[PDB]
């Protein structure tokens, strides 16, 4: 693979060149929200989002090694905590507030709008609280968002010794940012440490998103785009 | 399959 | 506190030390396994092994320094995270099979006895055959049990930054425990990073275990007992 | 709780 003859700083640099662009809401400032309004334009948000973190992915160093099929195993189990840790890192400028869009700013009492969307909200800006009191770098959160990619679905598969490599690359290349910052090596493997563990509680951001999803789905308050069925019946 | 197709292109 | 000024190997020490005891099931192999019979052994167990966690994690270094709610709060989130990973660490040795107990050693076959088991049969069996590749040790074990308990439900929340100090410490017991095994730098930052990576599964199988639990409870298959059911109510 | 009864003593 020509993953792994990257340099750190290459690795970084492809990573960077890849990043998805912040697209805009179908919002209507004239429009106070009721439920099926806020739920059908977080839907539609994610999945204009998803179009665009499918040719992400393909564009993060290693995944174009991996089969077909691997690859939608592993966007069809991380693409939900992907669109979260990139919403994390849009609101970190903005405390109290999630930036779903430039064009649309939620704080936490918009969330009631919808049934059961406060817990996830006080969670997600829980997590750009923590991302903004460690002082999280684009450098690493393209890492961590590259990690969630190929770590979330490979022990629910070769394949994996290379998806194994590519992972430790991105190790590397965490420390390899760490260390030009300056950092000391006991910071280096304390701040990796607390950059990993981030990843549990995406995760379990996910999973708490992802019944929401299913519910609002069979409660039918929202119609969904067959994409966004699709990577939601995969959760099932 | 509608994954697997914006995969491909 | 007294947990920060512990040193690298009276960390290891004093984790090893509040090792919870393996437990034997009720189980009879001369019975066949009902599906609320094998799910009233499991939940049993589960049980039980709830009452020595809850002994295991007041001797976790920092556990005790938090207050009564705190502590309440990361057990609620956390109990079936720490109960999964001593389930796969016991059955590292065991390829294929599951060892809830010593005499109850199941396989995937057997946990298609209940509906949507086989599921999280498969993620836990997964998850031990990355141990034995991986060849945790005991010592990495133990850390990673302590990690779990305080950082499952941190966010869920002064007492942060008393958790975060304990939490960086057992990073540098890590990363002691690798530095004394003769591995250099990079191999110990990546499998830290290798083993922080498995916390992100082993939460994955505690939502949908949750999940699964909550299911058997509606249906009322078999009841369980009033401890599972408190924490089963917390999420 | 029963949690907090076991925690306590
Ligand atoms: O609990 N559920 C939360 C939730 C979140 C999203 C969502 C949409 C777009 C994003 O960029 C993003 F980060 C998240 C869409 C639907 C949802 O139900
Ligand atoms: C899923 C599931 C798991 C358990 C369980 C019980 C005891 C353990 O040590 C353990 F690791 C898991 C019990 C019931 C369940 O439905």
């Amino acid at each position: 693979s020509l993953a792994l003859s990257l340099t750190a700083d290459q690795m970084v640099s492809a990573l960077l060149d890849a990043e998805p662009p912040i697209l805009y809401s179908e919002y209507d400032p004239t429009r106070p929200f009721s439920e099926a309004s806020m739920m059908g334009l977080l839907t539609n948000l994610a999945d204009r989002e998803l179009v665009h973190m499918i040719n992400w992915a393909k564009r993060v160093p290693g995944f174009v090694d991996l089969t077909l099929h691997d690859q939608v195993h592993l966007l069809e189990c991380a693409w939900l905590e992907i669109l979260m840790i990139g919403l994390v890192w849009r609101s970190m400028e903005h405390p109290g507030k999630l930036l779903f869009a430039p064009n649309l700013l939620l704080d936490r009492n918009q969330g009631k709008c919808v049934e059961g969307m406060v817990e996830i909200f006080d969670m997600l800006l829980a997590t750009s609280s923590r991302f903004r009191m460690m002082n999280l770098q684009g450098e690493e959160f393209v890492c961590l968002k590259s990690i969630i990619l190929l770590n979330s679905g490979v022990y629910t598969f070769e394949e994996k010794d290379h998806i194994h490599r590519v992972l430790d690359k991105i190790t590397d290349t965490l420390i390899h940012l760490m260390a030009k910052a300056g950092l000391t090596l006991q910071q280096q493997h304390q701040r990796l440490a607390q950059l990993l563990l981030i990843l549990s509680h995406i995760r379990h951001m996910s999973n708490k998103g992802m019944e929401h999803l299913y519910s609002m789905k069979c409660k039918n308050v929202v119609p969904l785009s067959d994409l966004l069925l699709e990577m939601l019946d995969a959760h099932r | 399959k509608i994954l697997h197709r914006l995969l491909q292109d």
